[PDB]
C-alpha cells in the first residue's frame, strides 16, 4: 500500500510537473507570438513570381 | 558546351542535345554539378552513368561537357594531400566547408591555386630553343626531400616562344609557352593526364636493384626489386602494419604512395591517423612522412567509379613521379576492395558475369594494372631513369586463394609475402609464412649480389634448405622426440631454431632493431650458416668411431658462442657504424670456428 | 523553402503493378515524393523512379488497387523526401514512413535532412576509442563494442535474435567510470514481434532514450528500404549536431535485403548473383558506413546490425557481403539455445576488431584485455578436453583436464548464461571471470601476466 501511495502521490507529482511544463510554453509563446505571426504573413503575401529554371526558349 | 538532361532512371541519366561527346568523357550533371561519366551514345543523346545520389535531378536540367576523360591532375600541392579515388582534395573539402561530409556535387581543384610556389627554372633553356616531350624546364622547391620537377606534358613539343622568370607563381599563371607549327600553346605548372592511359617511357628495363626494406625476413630470404610487383595477403591477424610502416618509413625510394581501394571506414581513419604521425631520419633531421608520401583514401561507401577508379588514379600519381626520375613505392591497401567495385559496376551495365560472378576482363584488368610498374628509362633530354614498384595486398572473402581476384594477382606477381595468423599469435613478427612465400627476382639481382656481397647468394640458398629441412623433420621428431635422430639433423633442428629465433624474427619496437641494414642482415646470417657448416663437419669428421663430437658436446662446450650469435641482433647501427659492427662479427666468427678447433 | 504553388495532375498513361505511369508532367524530378487521391477519396503516397522526358514513373507506396487511368490525381511537391529531425523526436514511436503510430503528435521539426545524405569525409574520422557497455557479460567481457565500431549479430532463423536486440537496447550505456541515446529500426517485423518491442521499451523506462522506428511485415517494401535511412538520418543529427552518442540497432537486416531485391524487380533490372542487385554491395555500405566519429566533436554513432543467415549459411550473400564490410561479429549460435542458455552467444568464433582499443585503463578496467585472453582460452580448451572426455572417459583424464571441464561447466552456467532482465555492468563481468579464473592455479593462466594476476588474483 505504501509503494502505490508513495510514487503514487508522484504520479500527481508527474502531473504536477506536467502542467508547469505547458504553462512554461504557453508563456514562452506569447512572447513574441505577433511577431512570428506576422513574418509568415508577410511570406505568404509577398508571392515572388519566378519561371521554372530549366525553361529554355 | 551545355545539353539538357532527357530522363533519369536511377543512377543513370540520359542526355540530350549532346552530339558533341567522346565515348569515356566526362559531364557535370544538373544544378549541384553531379560527377559522371558517359558510355553509351546514340545520335544527339548520350547515357550517363553518375557517380553520386541522383535524387533530386529534373529533367531539362543542364548537363556540363568536360573535354577531358578521366584525368589525374598533376603539379605542385600533390604531395602530402589526400585524394579520393577520382582525385578530389578531402583535406581541402574539409577545410574549405567546415563539414564532415562531402558535399554532394562538391567542386574542388585538385591543386590549390591559392598557393605561391617557388619556381625556379632550369637556366638551361632558352627562348628559341627547342624542348620536347618529358623535358624538364624548372623546379618547384616544395619542401626539404622532393623536388617537385615541371616537365614539358607527353604528347607536346615545339619551340620555346616564353620562359618565366625565376619567381613565385601559382598553379594558374603561365610558366612556358611553346609555338608548333604556328599553334601557340601556354602551359602552368599543372598537367591533366587521363587516368586510362599509360604515361609513355622511353624504354622499360629490367628490375636489378634491390627494394632495401628494414625487415631481415622478407629480404635475405624473399628479396623485392625496385620496379618488381609482389602482393601481400591482408588478414586481421596479419600484422600487415610491419610491412607498411617499415616500407613507407625507412626504404630506399623516394616517393610513397598508399592507395586506398574501399576499405572500412575505421580502417581508413587507421591509415589517416598513423601515416601523420611517422617520421624517419633524413640528413640527420626527423621529417614527417607526409612531405614525401601521397595517399588516396576511399571507403566501402563511396561512389564505386571511385573505388574502381582509385587503383589507377594512384599508378597514375605513381606514374608522375617515375617520370621526374623518382624511385616510387605503391601500396594497394586491397586489390580485393577493387574487384568488389569493378564487378558491381558490371553488375550495374547487365554485362553477361564470368568465373565466380567477376567480369570476364577481370584478369585483362590486373595483367594491365601490375604491367605499368618497373623500372623505365624517363622521356625528355636529361636522359634520367626511376620505377614504380607496386605492393598490393590481397584480401579474398574467406581466406581462400580460389577467389579469381587473388588467383590473378598471384599469377601475376613475382614475390609473394605469404603472412600468417598463427605466427602473429605466437608473437612472432614480421608473420612470414616461409614455407609458401616466394620471389621470383633472385635470379635477376644475383648481378648485384655478386658485384657487392659475394656471399650472400650462397648463404641464402643453405638458410631455405636449414628451413626446409626443419618442416621436413618435424614427423621424425614428432614420433620420436629427438631420441632416435642423427646428431647431424638435431644441428638442422637446432640451428634452425636459432635462425628463427634470432634471425627471422625483427622486434620493430625497439630503437637497435627498427631497420636492420643490409650489411649487418648478411652478416648475421653469415656466422649462422659458418656456425651450421662447421658442426656438420664437426660431428660428420668424428662420426666414425671411438671419440666422437655429439650435439650435447657442441652445445655444452662452447654456449657462449651460441649466446654470441644469439646477441648479434643486438648491434645497434646508429651507434655501432659499420666497421665496429663488422668488427665484431668477425671476431665472433673467429671464436666460433676456434670453438669447434678444440674439439678435434 | 520553395514557395511554388503545386501542380496536380489527373494525366495518367497506365499503371503496371506497384508503378503508375503518368503523362505530361512539367520538369519531373527524380525520387520526388507525390500524393495521390483515388476516386473513392482515398489518399496514398508515392516516390518517383524514373522520369523519361515528360513521362514520370511513380511506385505508390501502398497498394495501386483502385486506382484509375481517368479520375486519379497525382499532387507533386516539388521535393524528394526530407525528414523532419529534431532532439525531441527521442522517446517517440514511428512507422516506416516517419509518420507518429504512438498517439503523439507529429514530430515538431528543427530542420529537414535528405536521408540518404553524404558519405563522411574520412579525412576527418576519428579511430574508435572508448566502450560502450551493453550488460551482457558475453559480449563484454569477451568482444566488447568500441565507441565508433559496426559490428553485427548473425543468427539463424528461430533464434532469440530479437530479445537480445529488446535487451541491448534496455540495458546498453556508457561505462561510467545523460549523453547516450539509442535509435533501434526493426523491418519486417510481424505484428506480435513488433508489440514486444514497443511494449518491453516503454515499461522498462528506457524509452526516454530509444527513438523506435517499426517497419511492419504487411508494410509498404519501399518504406522499409528508407525505414534504416531515417533511423540513421536521425542518428546523424542527434550524434553530430547535438554532441551526444548514439547506438543505432539495425534489426532484420536480411527483411530489408528481401526488399532491395523487389525495389530491383520494380525497375526491371537484371538480378545479380543469387538474385539480389548487382549494387547490393555498395547500399549496405551506403547504411553501414553512416557511423564512427568526427573530428572536433564528441559525438559518436555506433552500429549493431542484426542478420538472419538465411539456411544458416555464413556463405549466403547477405551475411556474407555484409561481414565483409564490417568489423568482426557477435554470432547466435544454436546448440546453445537448444541447450537452454540464454543469451545462446558463441565465443569462440565471435571477433570485436576494436576491442583492443576498446578497453584497458582509462576506458574500462587495467585487467580487462588480460581476463579476455585467459576465459578465451581457458574454454577453448575446456571444450577440447570434453572433446577429449568423450572418447577416453573420466578415469583418463588429469586434474588440470577436470579444472578445465569444471571451469568449461561454470563458465556457460555462470558467465554466459545471464537471463533477460539482469544487468551486468563491466566490472561487474570482469568480477565474475576472476572467479571463474580463480578455479586455477596462477601457474596454469599463462596468458596473464605475473603483475596482473599478483594485484587482481587473489580474494
Amino acid at each position: 500500500q505504501a509503494a502505490m501511495g508513495s510514487q503514487g502521490n508522484l504520479s500527481a507529482e508527474v502531473e504536477q510537473a506536467t502542467r508547469r511544463q505547458v504553462q512554461g510554453m504557453q508563456s514562452s509563446q506569447q512572447r513574441n507570438r505577433e511577431r512570428v505571426l506576422t513574418q509568415l504573413l508577410g511570406m505568404v503575401c509577398d508571392v515572388r513570381p519566378q519561371v521554372h529554371p530549366n525553361y529554355r526558349i | 558546351t551545355f545539353g539538357y538532361v532527357h530522363g533519369v532512371s536511377g543512377p543513370v541519366v540520359t542526355a540530350c542535345d549532346m552530339a558533341g561527346a567522346a565515348m569515356y568523357e566526362l559531364v557535370r550533371v544538373g544544378h549541384s554539378e553531379l560527377v559522371g561519366e558517359i558510355i553509351r551514345l546514340e545520335g544527339d543523346m548520350a547515357t550517363i552513368q553518375v557517380y553520386e545520389e541522383t535524387s533530386g535531378v529534373s529533367v531539362g536540367d543542364p548537363v556540363l561537357r568536360t573535354g577531358k576523360p578521366l584525368s589525374v591532375e598533376l603539379g605542385p600541392g600533390i604531395m602530402g594531400a589526400i585524394f579520393d579515388g577520382i582525385q578530389r582534395p578531402l583535406s581541402d573539402i574539409s577545410s574549405q566547408t567546415q563539414s564532415i561530409y562531402i558535399p554532394r556535387g562538391v567542386n574542388v581543384s585538385a591543386l590549390s591555386r591559392d598557393i605561391k610556389w617557388e619556381f625556379i627554372p632550369s637556366k638551361n633553356l632558352r627562348v628559341g630553343s627547342h624542348i620536347t616531350g618529358g623535358d624538364i624546364y624548372g623546379i618547384v622547391n616544395e619542401n626539404s626531400l622532393i623536388k617537385h620537377k615541371i616537365m614539358l606534358p607527353p604528347r607536346s613539343r615545339g619551340s620555346v616562344t616564353y620562359i618565366a622568370p625565376p619567381g613565385n607563381y601559382d598553379a594558374s599563371d603561365v610558366v612556358l609557352e611553346l609555338e608548333f607549327e604556328g599553334v601557340k600553346e601556354k602551359l602552368s605548372m599543372v598537367q591533366v593526364w587521363p587516368v586510362r592511359q599509360v604515361r609513355p617511357v622511353t624504354e622499360k628495363l629490367p628490375a636489378n636493384h634491390p627494394l632495401l626494406t628494414g625487415q631481415r625476413v622478407l629480404d635475405a630470404l624473399f628479396p623485392c626489386v625496385q620496379g618488381g610487383t609482389t602482393a601481400i595477403p591482408g588478414a586481421f591477424g596479419c600484422g600487415k602494419t610491419v610491412i607498411s610502416q617499415s616500407l613507407s618509413k625507412y626504404s630506399n625510394s623516394d616517393v610513397i604512395i598508399y592507395v586506398g581501394c574501399g576499405e572500412r571506414g575505421n580502417e581508413m581513419s587507421e591509415v589517416l591517423r598513423d601515416f601523420p604521425e611517422l617520421t624517419m631520419e633524413v640528413d640527420g633531421k626527423v621529417e614527417s612522412i607526409m612531405k614525401r608520401t601521397a595517399l588516396v583514401a576511399n571507403t566501402s561507401n563511396m561512389p564505386v567509379a571511385a573505388r574502381e577508379a582509385s587503383i589507377y588514379t594512384g599508378i597514375t600519381l605513381s606514374e608522375y613521379f617515375r617520370d621526374m626520375g623518382y624511385h616510387v613505392s605503391m601500396m594497394a591497401d586491397s586489390t580485393s576492395r577493387w574487384a568488389e567495385a569493378l564487378r558491381e559496376i558490371s553488375g550495374r551495365l547487365a554485362e553477361m558475369p564470368a568465373d565466380s560472378g567477376y567480369p570476364a576482363y577481370l584478369g585483362a584488368r590486373l595483367a594491365s594494372f601490375y604491367e605499368r610498374a618497373g623500372r623505365v628509362k624517363c622521356l625528355g633530354n636529361p636522359e634520367r631513369e626511376g620505377s614504380v614498384s607496386i605492393v598490393g595486398a590481397v584480401s579474398p572473402p574467406g581466406g581462400d586463394f580460389s577467389d579469381p581476384v587473388t588467383s590473378a594477382t598471384l599469377g601475376i606477381v613475382q614475390v609473394f609475402w605469404g603472412l600468417d595468423k598463427k605466427l602473429a599469435q605466437r608473437k612472432h613478427f614480421p608473420s612470414v609464412n616461409w614455407l609458401i612465400s616466394y620471389s621470383k627476382y633472385m635470379r635477376a639481382l644475383d648481378e648485384y649480389y655478386d658485384k657487392h656481397f659475394t656471399e650472400f647468394v650462397p648463404l641464402r640458398t643453405k638458410a631455405k634448405e636449414i628451413l626446409q629441412e626443419e618442416e621436413d623433420l618435424a614427423e621424425i621428431v614428432q614420433l620420436v622426440g629427438k631420441a632416435s635422430l642423427a646428431e647431424t639433423d638435431k644441428i638442422t633442428l637446432e640451428v634452425a631454431k636459432l635462425i628463427k629465433d634470432d634471425f627471422l624474427q625483427q622486434n620493430g619496437y625497439t630503437p637497435y632493431d627498427r631497420f636492420c641494414p643490409f650489411y649487418k642482415t648478411v652478416g648475421m646470417l653469415s656466422n649462422m650458416i659458418s656456425f651450421y657448416d662447421m658442426a656438420r663437419r664437426a660431428v660428420e669428421t668424428t662420426a666414425q668411431s671411438d671419440n666422437k663430437i655429439t650435439w650435447s658436446i657442441i652445445r655444452e662446450h662452447m654456449g657462449e658462442i651460441l649466446y654470441k650469435l644469439s646477441s648479434m641482433k643486438f648491434k645497434d647501427p646508429v651507434k655501432d657504424g659499420e666497421a665496429k659492427i663488422k668488427a665484431d662479427y668477425a671476431q665472433l666468427l673467429e671464436d666460433m670456428q676456434n670453438a669447434f678447433r678444440s674439439l678435434e | 523553402y520553395l514557395s511554388q504553388p503545386r501542380l496536380t495532375y489527373k494525366t495518367v498513361s497506365g499503371v503496371n503493378g506497384p508503378l503508375v505511369i503518368l503523362d505530361h508532367v512539367k520538369f519531373p524530378r527524380y525520387a520526388e515524393i507525390v500524393h495521390l487521391t483515388l476516386p473513392d477519396g482515398t489518399k496514398r503516397s508515392g516516390q518517383v523512379l524514373e522520369v523519361s522526358g515528360s513521362k514520370a514513373v511513380v511506385q505508390v507506396f501502398e497498394g495501386t488497387s483502385g486506382i484509375d487511368a481517368k479520375k486519379t490525381s497525382c499532387e507533386f511537391t516539388g521535393d524528394i523526401l526530407r525528414t523532419p529531425v529534431s532532439e525531441d523526436m527521442l522517446g517517440r514511436v514511428f512507422n516506416g514512413s516517419g509518420k507518429p503510430i504512438d498517439r503523439g503528435p507529429v514530430v515538431l521539426a528543427e530542420d529537414f535532412l535528405d536521408i540518404m545524405g553524404q558519405p563522411i569525409n574520412p579525412q576527418c574520422r576519428i579511430y574508435p576509442e572508448e566502450m560502450i557497455q551493453t550488460g551482457i557479460s558475453a559480449i563484454d567481457g569477451m568482444n566488447s563494442i568500441a565507441r565508433g565500431q559496426k559490428i553485427p549479430i548473425f543468427s539463424a532463423a528461430g533464434l532469440p535474435h530479437n530479445e537480445i536486440a529488446a535487451q541491448i537496447c534496455r540495458q546498453a550505456g556508457l561505462v561510467k567510470k545523460e549523453n547516450f541515446a539509442i535509435v533501434f529500426a526493426a523491418m519486417g517485423v510481424n505484428m506480435e514481434t513488433a508489440r514486444f518491442f514497443k511494449s518491453d521499451f516503454e515499461e522498462n523506462g528506457s524509452m526516454d532514450n530509444v527513438c523506435l522506428f517499426l517497419n511492419l511485415a504487411n508494410d509498404p517494401t519501399i518504406e522499409r528500404i528508407i525505414t534504416p535511412r531515417l533511423a540513421l538520418t536521425t542518428a546523424e543529427f542527434l550524434a553530430y549536431q547535438c554532441e551526444k552518442h548514439v547506438l543505432v540497432i539495425l534489426t532484420d537486416m536480411s527483411s530489408y535485403a528481401e526488399a532491395l531485391r523487389e525495389v530491383s524487380a520494380a525497375r526491371e533490372e537484371v538480378p545479380g548473383r543469387r538474385g539480389f542487385p548487382g549494387y547490393m554491395y555498395t547500399d549496405l555500405a551506403t547504411i553501414y558506413e553512416r557511423a564512427g566519429r568526427v573530428e572536433g566533436r564528441n559525438g559518436s554513432i555506433t552500429q549493431i546490425p542484426i542478420l538472419t543467415m538465411p539456411n544458416d549459411d555464413i556463405t549466403h550473400p547477405i551475411p556474407d557481403l555484409t561481414g565483409y564490410i564490417t568489423e568482426g561479429q557477435i554470432y547466435v549460435d544454436r546448440q546453445l539455445h537448444n541447450r537452454q542458455i540464454y543469451p545462446p552467444i558463441n565465443v569462440l568464433p565471435s571477433l570485436s576488431r576494436l576491442m583492443k582499443s576498446a578497453i584497458g585503463e582509462g576506458m574500462t578496467r587495467k585487467d580487462h584485455a588480460d581476463v579476455s585472453n585467459q576465459l578465451y582460452a581457458c574454454y577453448a580448451i575446456g571444450k577440447d578436453v570434453q572433446a577429449m572426455k568423450a572418447v577416453v572417459g573420466e578415469e583418463a583424464l588429469t586434474s588440470d583436464d577436470l579444472l578445465y571441464l569444471e571451469f568449461l561447466q561454470k563458465f556457460e552456467k555462470n558467465f554466459i548464461t545471464q537471463g533477460p532482465y539482469e544487468n551486468r555492468t563491466v566490472y561487474e563481468t570482469l568480477d565474475i571471470g576472476w572467479q571463474l579464473l580463480r578455479i586455477f592455479p596462477k601457474e596454469m593462466l599463462k596468458r596473464i601476466p605475473q603483475s596482473t594476476l599478483s594485484e587482481f588474483y587473489p580474494r
